[PDB]
RNA sequence: GAAAUUGUUGAAAGGGAAGGGCAUUUGAUCAGACA
RNA sequence: GGAAUACUGCCAGCUGGGACUGAGGACUGCGACGUAAGUCAAGGAUGCUGGCAUAAUGGUUAUAUGCCGCCCGUCUUGAAACACGGACCAAGGAGUCUAACGUCUAUGCGAGUGUUUGGGUGUAAAACCCAUACGCGUAAUGAAAGUGAACGUAGGUUGGGGCCUCGCAAGAGGUGCACAAUCGACCGAUCCUGAUGUCUUCGGAUGGAUUUGAGUAAGAGCAUAGCUGUUGGGACCCGAAAG
RNA sequence: AAAUAUGUAAGAAGUCCUUGUUACUUAAUUGAACGUGGACAUUUGAAUGAAGAGCUUUUAGUGGGCCAUUUUUGGUAAGCAGAACUGGCGAUGCGGGAUGAACCGAACGUAGAGUUAAGGUGCCGGAAUACACGCUCAUCAGACACCACAAAAGGUGUUAG
RNA sequence: GCCCUGAAAAUGGAUGGCGCUCAAGCGUGUUACCUAUACUCUACCGUCAGGGUUUGAUGCCCUGACGAGUAGGCAGG
RNA sequence: GUGGCCUAUCGAUCCUUUAGUCCCUCGGAAUUUGAGGCUAGAGGUGCCAGAAAAGUUACCACAGGGAUAACUGGCUUGUG
């Protein structure tokens, strides 16, 4: 007889979507990334800075 | 009744749904038929082929008592013995006595043949027959007297 | 505002119940309208509907008719259902026994039907017997049989019959019918 | 007193209404128009063909 | 006066094609058409005979009747608001058959094809046709490839 | 004043037929009179039938 | 013994018409509710 | 070389202030927190307190103030119009009735159906009853003389609702009315064919035909009524110059 | 030889095997047309949408139109005359264009709160006499589509080329 | 490019008005803001529809969508 | 090969008149004249879907029209 929004009213944001709990539980919105080194080739460089 | 009529509805619309630019006017076509042949030829043509002129022979002072010969087919036939005697007739079907049904008693001319009597013989008395319809009493075993 | 893909506020243009105050009429409808809902039975949703068809679309069964119904294969021994009136015909000599449920009868088709050792049934009894309706036969009167649906689309070179009062030569022969005066329709 | 001539204005829209209906198609279409001979063979053509389903279920 | 005649406005339409006037080449007498082909409707303006009206130009339909030197066609012509059916005396010389069907009746051999070269491989088929998809992701080289960087060009003169 | 498909009616009043009008608005009070005056026959008839 | 229309009493308002809509203040005047 | 930060985006991250709304009214659903028993913000507001219990809230009304508002009716592409009617009030003041009809719908009966010319009868224009006729249906097609509806389970084929059979079901087969499309058949008109026969000119069998009909092919009518529509009538109301 | 517009096709009424009927047709049981029987399945044959689709009767008003962008005829033109497609006005209020039938916006059951459109935010007037780089000084400055006009031609005014 | 000149009409008058000159003018950029009978959410009205339900059953109940209108038609009053 | 290479070169009902079968009716019955019918063409409507039609009103009339002329005003601005 009324509509509620998941977003906001946690209730039934855990009414649908129990993995929910998990994501909240377990962050994942605020995941880190695996930092890697890797650089462009200097071909890029030159024609990204070029004229 | 007037009081389950549409005109008490148009009480305050101003035209009485007559319309407000066309009107409602005495004789806009003229009267009645007139100019079926002009402007009304596109109703009077369809609706109506035919009207027009002439067709085949006048006849001064006809009388439809002459013609009077109404029609009965074998369709029914059966009709003009009621129901007691009828079925009694039915049953035994046989010459040496077989039904007697005038026809032009029961208000008729002419014996049609529309189809399937029993194959029970009757004595059919009557004023005109069609060769079908006489045909089929006779293959049932009937015959036709011509009477008046 | 909203541009509209189909008419707003249609009328669903299918009687809703008869246009008759008839009482008993309307018990069988009352009837008819529970078996509907409930039984999951087709053949009561068209006896419902049927139930409302004016006089038009409830043409006469003429008993002949269902004579020939009946000797559909395996046809013989189901119970043939006319919503609608049925009709004595002279025309034919033997009749089959079976059971008829209707609406109305004239006089000579129940007496026909009696007879020949056959069942003039009002259709609450058909519903007692036959809830679900089953081992039913129904059968439309002829719809346009009528006089009117001859002059319908009236036109040329349709030859659907004008509406005229008296006929014979003289009456609409002429022009337009016949090649020898104007054209022929 | 001169008067306007012609315009299909609007005509289009009225169509649209009613919405220019498709063609009508149905299987077993009208032989009218037809080579007269081809029909005279046509009907003993099938005349045969009936009567010999008819020795079929016999 | 007003004029429309039944050849109205066809100049340009009936005309002949350009070097290709003359005579009318035999494999047009050739082909066979049977009751229910696909036909284009074309006029040849050197056949005056059995020629369509100007209507019907570009048209396709698909023949009714089969006599001597003509294929009847009926055309579905729109009038009003409905389209109602229209049966017209073609000589062959107008007509040629439609190509529209040619993919199509391909495509069925095709399919029963398909069909049973899967089916007797164990199925997983998918023989309808789809619109063109996006593109997948790629990668592109630059080497021998290095992008060349361009300039809009100063307005010049030159007349 | 011809329209749609309507069969053609002949119907004939074009001279005053408001001027010839019987309605029988009698046709109870003279089977009255003429059964009163089959009584008084009946009696001044003696036993003739 | 209605209306147009008019006299007197009472009240009110009125800077080149009057009348209307929304809304509140103010004046007047009233129903309901509760107990 | 190592960071920072901007910029763009993400979070089923946490949280303050303000506004409007509280429809519904036992329970029933999806869930949520809990070891648990229980609890909850989970299918729509309840808890706490105060004031008043009266013109206080509110209604109505005049008025002032803010903003807005041009005379209605009409014909017209366009009307507040320098277009026409209208100073004011009351009371009158205009699509009716009738004959004949179309579509629809209700009802009575049904291959028939219509008591109400008239007669019988009456508690006397009512109600109640009824003999023969008639009208309209049930046969059509022809200008007419005149002929006059089954090859067949009243046909073949395609789709058909419902019903029947099988199957748990999914599905498959059977029968198939109304209706729709098509191919046939039958009656009359038209054109040809012209047997047996005989006043030697009558007779028209049998077989046909891109021809045709407001036809047949197990009837749908007739009568009352109502709306709307038609025509004739003073015919929605008022209006001529005339004759 | 375009663009825009335009005809048909995208299947069960389909595809394939087998072989019946005839008075048509072939030299020919050849072919044509309709067929008995048999096989082929689902993702029944591109997208998108669909509450639906098909069908019948009857009848009202109407049968002076006008306007806008684009195409376009006559005309020096016209708020003139006349065609093409569409959208409108007429029949329709509401917000903007001060004002205004047709422009912009958006179409109308009674209310509340929110947010916007077109247009606006010195004051009249709800909303920054906001921020930002420039140009412009007029002894007739200029100031917002439809829109209520201006031109050829000149300036050693100033600005940037 | 802006400005000046070219640029004459009759009641007194209109960037809508006042007025504005590193604008309140012209060209352009960025924000913020104001407010339609439109858009979103909720209440109520009506209409259409799809369900449910034997005691106002012509009833009750659940659910969703919609609402401009001259000439005109139908409907409930 | 179903008139002119294709795109134009034409005409209702009433009436008269011919062609056709020698067919149908003149209704108390016949024969013979005469009359009517069907099928098909011609005689023509050019305002070409098709009336039978002269003027004047400085003596005038009615219904209406700003659907329309004579004048002010409005657009235009060739012409001035
Ligand atoms: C009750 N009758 C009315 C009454 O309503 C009232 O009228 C005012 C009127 O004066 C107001 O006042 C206005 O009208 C007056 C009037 C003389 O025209 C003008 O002089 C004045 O400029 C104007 N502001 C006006 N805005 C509304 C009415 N209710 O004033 C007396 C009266 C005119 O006789
Ligand atoms: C809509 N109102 C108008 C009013 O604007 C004006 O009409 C103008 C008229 O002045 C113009 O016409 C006039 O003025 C213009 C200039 C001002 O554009 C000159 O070019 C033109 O030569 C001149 N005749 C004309 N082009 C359009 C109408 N709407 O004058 C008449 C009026 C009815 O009051
Ligand atoms: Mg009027
Ligand atoms: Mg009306
Ligand atoms: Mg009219
Ligand atoms: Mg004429
Ligand atoms: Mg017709
Ligand atoms: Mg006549
Ligand atoms: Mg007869
Ligand atoms: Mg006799
Ligand atoms: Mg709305
Ligand atoms: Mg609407
Ligand atoms: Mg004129
Ligand atoms: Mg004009
Ligand atoms: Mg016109
Ligand atoms: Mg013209
Ligand atoms: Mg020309
Ligand atoms: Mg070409
Ligand atoms: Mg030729
Ligand atoms: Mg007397
Ligand atoms: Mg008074
Ligand atoms: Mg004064
Ligand atoms: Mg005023
Ligand atoms: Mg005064
Ligand atoms: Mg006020
Ligand atoms: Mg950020
Ligand atoms: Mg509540
Ligand atoms: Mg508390
Ligand atoms: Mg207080
Ligand atoms: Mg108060
Ligand atoms: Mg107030
Ligand atoms: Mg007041
Ligand atoms: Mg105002
Ligand atoms: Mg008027
Ligand atoms: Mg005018
Ligand atoms: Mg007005
Ligand atoms: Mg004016
Ligand atoms: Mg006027
Ligand atoms: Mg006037
Ligand atoms: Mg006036
Ligand atoms: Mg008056
Ligand atoms: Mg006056
Ligand atoms: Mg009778
Ligand atoms: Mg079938
Ligand atoms: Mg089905
Ligand atoms: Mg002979
Ligand atoms: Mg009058
Ligand atoms: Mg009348
Ligand atoms: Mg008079
Ligand atoms: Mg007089
Ligand atoms: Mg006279
Ligand atoms: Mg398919
Ligand atoms: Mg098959
Ligand atoms: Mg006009
Ligand atoms: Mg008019
Ligand atoms: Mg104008
Ligand atoms: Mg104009
Ligand atoms: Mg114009
Ligand atoms: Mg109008
Ligand atoms: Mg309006
Ligand atoms: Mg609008
Ligand atoms: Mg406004
Ligand atoms: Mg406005
Ligand atoms: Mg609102
Ligand atoms: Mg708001
Ligand atoms: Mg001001
Ligand atoms: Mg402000
Ligand atoms: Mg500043
Ligand atoms: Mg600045
Ligand atoms: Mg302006
Ligand atoms: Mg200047
Ligand atoms: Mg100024
Ligand atoms: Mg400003
Ligand atoms: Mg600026
Ligand atoms: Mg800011
Ligand atoms: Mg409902
Ligand atoms: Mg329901
Ligand atoms: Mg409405
Ligand atoms: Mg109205
Ligand atoms: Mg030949
Ligand atoms: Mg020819
Ligand atoms: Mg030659
Ligand atoms: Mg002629
Ligand atoms: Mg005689
Ligand atoms: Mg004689
Ligand atoms: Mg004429
Ligand atoms: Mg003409
Ligand atoms: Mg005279
Ligand atoms: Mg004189
Ligand atoms: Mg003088
Ligand atoms: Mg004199
Ligand atoms: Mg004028
Ligand atoms: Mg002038
Ligand atoms: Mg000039
Ligand atoms: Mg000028």
């Amino acid at each position: 007889v009324l509509k509620k929004n998941p977003l906001k009213n946690k209730q039934v944001l855990l009414r649908l979507n129990p993995y929910a709990k998990v994501f909240a539980a377990e962050k994942l919105g605020s995941k880190k990334a695996e930092k890697t080194g890797t650089k462009p080739a200097a071909v890029f460089t030159e024609t990204l800075k070029h004229d | 009744p007037s009081r389950f009529t549409k005109t008490r509805k148009h009480r305050g619309h101003v035209s009485a749904g007559k319309g407000r630019i066309g009107k409602h006017r005495k004789h806009p076509g003229g009267r009645g038929m007139a100019g079926g042949q002009h402007h009304h030829r596109i109703n009077m043509d369809k609706y109506h082929p035919g009207y027009f002129g002439k067709v085949g022979m006048r006849y001064f002072h006809k009388q439809q008592a002459h013609f009077w010969k109404p029609v009965l087919n074998l369709d029914k036939l059966w009709t003009l013995i009621p129901e007691d005697k009828r079925d009694q007739y039915l049953k035994s079907a046989s010459k040496e006595t077989a039904p007697v049904i005038d026809t032009l008693a029961a208000g008729y001319g002419k014996i049609l043949g529309k189809g399937r009597i029993p194959n029970v013989p009757v004595i059919v008395k009557a004023r005109f027959v069609s060769k079908l319809a006489e045909e089929k009493i006779r293959a049932a075993g009937g015959v036709v007297e011509l009477i008046a | 505002g909203i541009d509209h893909t189909s008419k707003q506020h249609k009328r669903s243009g299918h009687r809703t119940a008869p246009k008759s105050d008839n009482v008993y009429l309307k018990l069988l409808v009352k009837l008819y309208t529970f078996l509907a809902r409930r039984t999951d039975a087709p053949f009561n949703k068209v006896v419902l509907k049927a139930l409302f068809l004016s006089k038009i679309n409830r043409p006469p069964v003429s008993v002949s008719r269902i004579a020939r119904a009946l000797k559909q294969e395996g046809a013989a021994n189901k119970t043939v259902v006319v919503v609608g009136t049925v009709t004595d015909d002279a025309r034919i000599f033997e009749f089959p026994k079976t059971t008829v449920a209707a609406l109305r009868f004239t006089a000579g088709a129940r007496a026909k039907i009696v007879k020949a050792g056959g069942e003039c049934i009002t259709l609450d009894q058909l519903a007692v017997r036959a809830p679900k309706g089953q081992n039913t036969l129904i059968l439309r009167g002829p719809r346009n049989s009528r006089e009117a649906v001859r002059h319908f689309g009236m036109g040329p070179h349709k030859g659907k019959a004008p509406r005229i009062l008296s006929t014979g030569r003289k009456f609409e022969r002429a022009r337009g019918r016949r090649r020898s005066k104007g054209f022929k329709v | 007193a001169k008067s306007k001539n012609h315009t299909a204005h609007n005509q289009t829209r009225k169509a649209h209404r009613n919405g220019i209906k498709k063609p009508k198609t149905y299987k077993y279409p009208s032989l009218k128009g037809v080579d007269p001979k081809f029909r005279r063979n046509h009907k003993h053509a099938l005349h045969g063909t009936a009567k010999a389903l008819a020795a079929a279920k016999k | 006066g007003k004029s429309h005649g039944y050849r109205s406005r066809t100049r340009y339409m009936f005309q002949r094609d350009f070097r290709k006037h003359g005579a009318v080449h035999l494999s047009t007498y050739l082909k066979v058409y049977k009751v229910g082909d696909i036909v284009d409707i074309k006029a040849n303006g050197s056949i005056q005979k059995g020629m369509p009206h100007k209507f019907y130009q570009g048209k396709t339909g698909v023949v009714y009747n089969v006599t001597k030197s003509s294929v009847g066609v009926i055309i579905n012509k729109m009038v009003g608001n409905r389209y109602l059916e229209k049966r017209l005396n073609l000589r062959v010389e107008h007509i040629k058959h439609s190509k529209c069907r040619q993919e199509f009746l391909e495509r069925v051999k095709a399919n029963a094809a398909k069909r049973a070269e899967a089916k007797a491989q164990g199925v997983a088929v998918q023989l309808k046709r789809q619109p063109a998809q996006p593109r997948e992701s790629r990668i592109v080289s630059t080497e021998g490839n290095v992008p060349q960087t361009l300039a809009p060009v100063p307005y010049e003169t030159f007349i | 004043a011809i329209s749609k498909n309507l069969p053609i009616l002949k119907n004939h009043f074009r001279k005053h037929w408001q001027e010839r009008v019987k309605v029988h608005f009698d046709q109870a009070g003279k089977k009255v009179s003429r059964r009163n005056a089959r009584a008084t026959r009946a009696a001044k008839i003696a036993p003739r039938p």
